[PDB]
């Protein structure tokens, strides 16, 4: 369940993969792990599927209610604090989830929330079982002066390097790009395949 | 009899009547379907100059796919619109989408029927009209201080109820482009509210099926005025 | 005495009477058994042209095998019909099927008897007739603002209670094919409601034992009109 | 004083009186013991021809070994008979059998005494007589809108209370075969109800000790009529 | 408890078998595992019998209530979301079930729901103890361009290949075909026997 | 605690035995395991004695209440569904019972209910510790064209073959025959002894 | 009618009116926006010399970024201001910051609407104005014994409601430096309260967007006096 | 209006007024600050000789660093003083010390405001003054049957409210040694209560900042008398 | 999670580090562990991140409410007593935290609170996993006559000596200085780097 999200100068790039497996047996080869919860905000879930989808519905409804009755979008730190309180009220009967929240209000932010409720802002983050391979790739090639195209190439390279050594990850790659000018944009499948072909990878 | 919701000597709920004459004292508003959607125009009579004109809004959104304009007591209006908002969010969490807007008007109407029914509480002295598209299509409703709902193609509410509904009864055409629809609506709002020899710039929103919500700005309404 | 459900000086519940005169002010509707089923015809007097004619329905379904047409206050009607729907679904979950329709009318009648009984609440000012087949066969019921039920072969409700019941008292035949049955029902609805010198196209549904529910469309009723 | 159950200026509960005049307006019914059992005959005056004659039953069973015929308000009658049914089933679950029918009449009488006692509720305007055999033998009871019970050999209830009880006071014989017993009962029902110069076919049930319940059919009662 | 459900161009084919066994001892050789919950919707239960039948009654009543008071059928994704919420409200005192929902609203759908509440749409799915054998047959012979008759032959071939290697499955085969034109149609026993005879199988 | 119930053409034959033992020590040599809960319906309990008798009283009272207030008998599938809901509402604090319901409404039915609430209709069924011996006898001699006398002989033969190999079963044999014409009829002891003598068995 | 919150014969809530005349008997206070903030000036008429002049404060803080001056019954004022304080702290705990001051005035207005709505409690006889900056900018509100809120650029409350609002209606300028703003406010407070031929030193606070709260001292207000 | 706490025709709470005239019928008491503390002198008019003179105390301690003398109905006085005692102990448990005496008077004032606010209960017909030092310094409060509090340098309560407050209004000096302070207080108590041509030995307590509480004995007060 | 706080003549110096790790795997190299809860009061959290942040929000809101409605700041012993009651009401379902409270009311105080609710005032205190190394440095170089600059040098020396032997601590060093004249002042990063360079340390 490899997830990744990096920041740039006025852009957030968040990418996942798609394989649902809870055995040594592959149930589904095409799942959803990257969601849109506001106009300029996304969220990647990784962990237990049911609890993840319930948290997704609860966050989408409450963000939409706040936006309608205040006529402004909710800030990203307020989103992370609200979700931290929601996870930490039930810390003894917990949720088995591990999720990321990224967005743009005046500057790009990425928050990383664990199953007890601790949210820590960092530049780049990665959750899942392929997270050490993703942190190994991003430790040696990430730079703050990169452009949007180089970032899209980097997250594809990182997930495609994590797919080779982790048995629980695989499939096509979702990529979404968040910008203040263009909003939440999810890149098409043929464009992702063109990226993979011009880099020199398989599947 | 005349002080709490019990029956008349002949079949009349006196408090629910007095609520209807409370909503006859309000501000006028109307709405009508057009070719592929529905509009809602409230009169907005910004009385003083110290009122922050565009911040007071009587066309309030329940969702991205149901809107509401109200008339009557304004406090009960605000409380009832907030109940409608959280009920729409309940249906979004439970079923996944707002499939019927008639469900949303019926739950709010049941909420008003309860305080029509029980003693120890007065009826909601407020009337609303709901408008939006669902899976069925464009719908336009009405609500009553008893909880009575009716579905219309064109309706009104407020102080200019009867004069606007007379003009709508004469001059409405069923399938109509958006521009001529908002023109007919403004002529309806004029013919009633031109008894104080002024109208003003009104507030008006619209949807066409497929798209989200669009409330006009201050500049666009004065072209049709 | 005349304001809350307590006893008279001689044996009369005054509020339940006032509810009966509230249901005398409603819209007329009737129903009768025929050879292998039962029909329900409501008058529908679509008053204005802005009312969405076929979307307002007074013949409402409780299940695929019990239907209901109502008369009286329309809000209490809607709330009571929804209670009947969820009670039918309770019996479907618990026992497996809706074995008796008399159970369904008796639970709703107990619900109306409670607010006849207690203080701090007014009686339901609404009257309903239920129709459908069960394991026993075709049944046709009635309901009263006190919770009184009676089983009929042919009954009425509404403003034209007495005139329709007089015509039914004279001209009803017990075993009757469906076409002549709906013709006799329409003649009954005519003779009362032809005092405003118009009837309209009414709404009418039917079942024959074995089949599901069939509400007519706009075109079929005008052949029998 | 005259509106809720409180004391008089001299020792009278006014609402419980008004309930007694409510049960004086009902339909007459009676019952008496015979040599090895007890019978219950209700008058049934099927007024119109649209009423489903045999489906309306006022002699209702509480169990296979207790029955009840009622008089008064028919809705409170139905609710109270259902309470008696579930109380009999409670005693069957707890102890194994319905050992005393006097326990069954006393629990129902306590239920009526409570709403005689408290405010915020009117008394049950209904009167019932219970009949059946237990381990002791044949018993015949009565109930009152205050909850007063009395044991009889022969009693009545309804509009023809006093005339029937006068005939029973003159002409009753204690040990009597079933045929002559139902003949004496029908003569009692006649002498009162032959003031509208008609009786009808009444409804009548019987038990002899050892056997279960037997309600007559339409054909058998007309031989004794 | 072998279940299977595949999609085609404007058709859903769902098939089960019939044997109830909770021991090394066969209780009943004829059970019900394929139900109809709406006009154009079916559901196969597999797992614990009591919890399965309770979920069946709860879904049938609520779908019928929604259909009566809205005059339109409920969409399949709404059915799966409702059932996911019903299973996930009690996730610590759970139901031991594993079920499939298939139907037609505008396009054929098949949803696969587990015991915690995670519903994932896929093209074909299979639950039970014979599910690896069914996924082995369907991996090598499934094609999207197949017709309705070839699909009916394929699910019979898959279940008859799972009946030979799994001791907990056996008996006759229920087959139901869902189409927008004809509605929920369940194929007769003599037609299923004719299919088995013309393919060349036994029992 | 051997129980058995078979169906024929318009007849249901249900038979038990009578021995109460919860040790390697025989408490009572004469118990009750076959009850009558309606006019045309019987029920055999097998398992824990207290929970069994409580379920018997609860079913008899509720069937009698339904019969009195509806003037028709309750159908057998409705009886099994009601009892299934009653057992499955408490599935975590369960009842240790295993029971059969048989009767006649328009066709003879036999339902088999377990301790969690799963009710499956079958032609013949048997619960208890002698149930494999009863299923071994009934697998090789049962026929649908048998008459009422041959069925009464068959259930006596089956229980008398289970009494020889199971240490927890023994005693006299209750036999009850349910028919639409004659109602619930329980056969006399001298007639059962005459059957045993003419077949050639002991005790 | 005149004793508990029910409807009039024509659409008036009598108790909420009587609360409005209770807040007309209070002490006057006002406030207005200036170029980059908002001020609040209360009249403070320190009547006796034994009152601890500066310790009695009617400009009370809800937070470091919302303040409130009140008028009406002083006890209900104190209770309502404390409710506003704990509601602001609730929003700080839940979301992280006080993003909208309009949310804070709307929750307090709903609290007043409830006791306007129910029986067994009188309405809050108190009126408040709220002022402060949020993410949107400077806001200035008002509150009503019914729960009605309005947004202003300049408003008043108290005994000198109408005279101050007349002067504000004539002489207000929208964008205005802080010194001339507090001068205009003091001239407004003068023209009304100079009917007892005295004003006094009033109490006055201010914010400019970006900074925290600053209540003046005794010496600074007398320079503008 | 005149029987339960609702609004007047013009802005008056009639029951809270009637409580104020109940506390005008009480026994007089007063208190004032001096140079480094505050005193409280109650009049004590020991009427009969059987009253245990020194055991009846109207100057009662809430804590070692807050005291209270009361006036009005004596039973409600005792209940309210006990509530103040346990509230002071609550603050000692929670925070560690009684940091503000203003918090202690405000919680008791909220307790009185509630029964001013709700129906089904009469207001507390009692008035109290509180005195003591906190971290801020010497404080002297007052309380009202509505819950209104005010901070003073010198105040009174009781039957001699107005005459004592007139003498305090004329002759009070702010910084004053303890001996001349209690002399001025006794002259104040004299000038009012010398209308029955007697005063008596009153009861008087004092604190200077830093020390605990000291109630005088019988002998010390007669030197200043 | 090394924290330290020492007192001087009319000054409190509190310093932490910044690394969030709950594995043998470093999640984030930049976290927040030093907060400001009043005008003249700080607080360092160390333990479980979620419970720590919830306690931080609860203390900040309640201190601000008290300050607004009393117009004086809350004393430090009252802060420690309030937080001790809040931790000890739930001592059987506890919080996994270990925190310090320091401030100035009339004299500098440092309180040390454990997870059950015992608060003990001491001169200097240190919580975390590097607390024995910090207590080893502060045992041999602390003096009461030190100045503010020497204290700032001492806490930097102590944390930089704890960073070398503890694997769970590292990163940049937050330092905050509380004084009655200047209030809560947090020292800039370039000044901390200048301190480290003039002492002779690395990173």
């Amino acid at each position: 369940t490899t997830t990744v999200g990096i920041t740039l100068k006025d852009a957030v790039i968040m990418a996942t993969e798609r394989r649902v497996t809870m055995e040594n047996f592959i149930m589904h080869k095409n799942g959803k792990k990257l969601f849109q919860i506001d106009t300029y905000t996304g969220m990647t879930i990784a962990g237990l599927v049911g609890d993840a989808q319930v948290l997704v519905r609860y966050m989408k409804a409450e963000l939409e209610l706040y936006r309608l009755q205040r006529r402004v979008n909710m800030p990203i730190e307020a989103v992370a604090t609200l979700l931290s309180n929601m996870l930490n009220q039930v810390k003894y009967m917990p949720y088995m989830v591990q999720l990321l929240v990224g967005g743009i209000d005046t500057a790009p932010h990425v928050f990383s929330i664990d199953a007890a409720g601790g949210s820590v802002e960092d530049i780049y983050a990665s959750t899942g079982s392929g997270s050490p391979f993703v942190y190994g790739v991003l430790e040696s090639q990430y730079s703050e002066k990169m452009t949007v195209d180089e970032g899209v190439d980097l997250v594809i390279r990182a997930i495609s390097a994590a797919k080779q050594r982790d048995s629980a990850s695989g499939g096509m790659i979702d990529v979404a790009v968040i910008t203040r000018k263009d909003g939440y944009v999810q890149l098409p499948t043929d464009q992702i395949e063109s990226r993979i072909r011009k880099l020199g990878l398989i599947l | 009899d005349r002080a709490i919701t019990v029956f008349s000597p002949d079949g009349r709920l006196f408090q629910v009547e007095y609520a209807r004459e409370a909503v006859k004292k309000g501000s006028t508003a109307l709405g009508m379907k057009f070719a592929n959607g529905v509009l809602l125009i409230s009169d907005k009579k910004v009385r003083s100059r110290l009122i922050e004109q565009n911040s007071i809004e009587a066309i309030q959104l329940i969702d991205d796919y149901v809107a509401a304009v109200t008339s009557g007591l304004v406090a009960d209006a605000r409380v009832l619109v907030d109940f409608a908002r959280i009920s729409a969010q309940q249906e979004k969490v439970t079923y996944g989408s707002l499939v019927n807007i008639e469900n949303l008007v019926k739950r709010v109407a049941d909420q008003m029927q309860q305080y029509t029914q029980y003693g120890g509480v007065r009826p909601y002295g407020v009337s609303l009209i709901f408008a939006g598209i669902d899976q069925i299509g464009p719908r336009l409703f009405d609500c009553d201080p008893a909880g009575t709902i009716n579905e219309y193609k064109a309706t009104a509410i407020g102080s200019g109820k009867d004069a606007v509904v007379s003009f709508l009864e004469r001059e409405y055409k069923e399938n109509l482009p958006e521009k001529e629809a908002v023109t007919l609506g403004i002529k309806a709002l004029k013919s009633s509210l031109e008894e104080g020899e002024e109208l003003k710039a009104p507030e008006i929103a619209s949807i066409t099926v497929g798209n989200k919500y669009r409330i006009y700005d201050q500049e666009e309404v004065k072209k049709f005025l």
